[PDB]
């Protein structure tokens, strides 16, 4: 149903994902034979049989938290983005500024309205250093 | 028992190179408020500044910034000499250099934005 009048573009090397069947799940588009990129026909025949291969390292997974698995708090996370986006984007500029930022951002609220999901979204999309002190 | 020898007190105006004294200190000491005086201070070191008037300073005391108080050895309540003189010229070629902990984040120009 994915490729089912969509003629999505796709390139040799790239990972997409599908959801269905209480689990998602991943592809790499290994290898097309008018290279590099193309269209999906219904021309194309798609080998789907082989040994699900292993990941390079680097590869970012898509099991992580990003900005898109909490809802319903919109304001709070923008005002997040704004005290620690830029210190963690640009510390070169910003030491050479002169300002400091702020260092400590206490979240608080009932128990069990996604906390940790927050601290762990921003640390995963800003790219930062992440190590977790647990009380 | 000298009029010229002062002591220290906190500064008022805002500039780098301006001193201050009261007006009777001033028409005893022989000084108008357009005048370019010397400055003596400890281990020898010297100072040119600008003199100016005021009211609220006393005759005891001087006025200076922080700045003419650091290149003279001077702290807050110490002894300094000051005397007139017009025996000061232009200049030709003028040398200046920055200070290594000031200038470790901006790159660049440093003529046009700051010394102009
Ligand atoms: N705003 C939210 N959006 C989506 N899922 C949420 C949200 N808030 C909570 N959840 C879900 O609830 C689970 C538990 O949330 P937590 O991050 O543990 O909240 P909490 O701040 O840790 O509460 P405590 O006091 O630590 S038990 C998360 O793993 C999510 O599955
Ligand atoms: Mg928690």
């Amino acid at each position: 149903p994915y490729f089912l009048e969509a003629y999505r573009p796709i390139r040799k090397g790239d990972i997409f994902l599908v959801r269905g069947g209480m689990r998602a799940v991943e592809f790499k588009v290994v290898e097309t034979d008018p290279s590099p990129y193309c269209i999906v026909a219904p021309d194309t025949v798609i080998h789907c049989e082989g040994e699900p291969i292993k990941r390079e390292d680097e590869e970012e997974s898509l099991n992580e938290v990003g900005y898109d698995d909490i809802g319903g708090c919109r304001k709070q996370l923008a005002q997040i983005k704004e005290m620690v986006e830029l210190p963690l984007r640009h510390p070169a500029l910003f030491k050479a500024i002169g300002v400091k930022p702020p260092r400590g951002i206490l979240l608080y609220g009932p128990p069990g309205t996604g906390k940790t999901l927050i601290a762990r979204a921003v640390a995963n999309e800003t790219g930062a250093f992440f190590f977790l002190i647990n009380g | 028992n000298r009029p010229n020898r002062l002591i220290v007190d906190e500064a008022i105006n805002e500039d780098n190179s301006v001193v201050s004294l009261s007006q009777p200190k001033m028409d005893e000491l022989q000084l108008f408020r357009g005048d370019t005086v010397l400055l003596k201070g400890k281990k020898r070191r010297e100072a040119v500044c600008i003199v100016l008037s005021d009211d609220t300073c006393s005759d005891e005391k001087i006025r200076m910034n922080r700045v003419v108080r650091n290149n003279l050895r001077v702290r807050l309540g110490d002894v300094i000499s000051i005397q007139p003189c017009p025996d000061v010229k232009y200049g030709k070629r003028i040398h200046v250099l920055p200070i290594d902990d000031t200038v470790e984040g901006i790159t660049g120009n440093l003529f046009e934005v700051y010394l102009k």
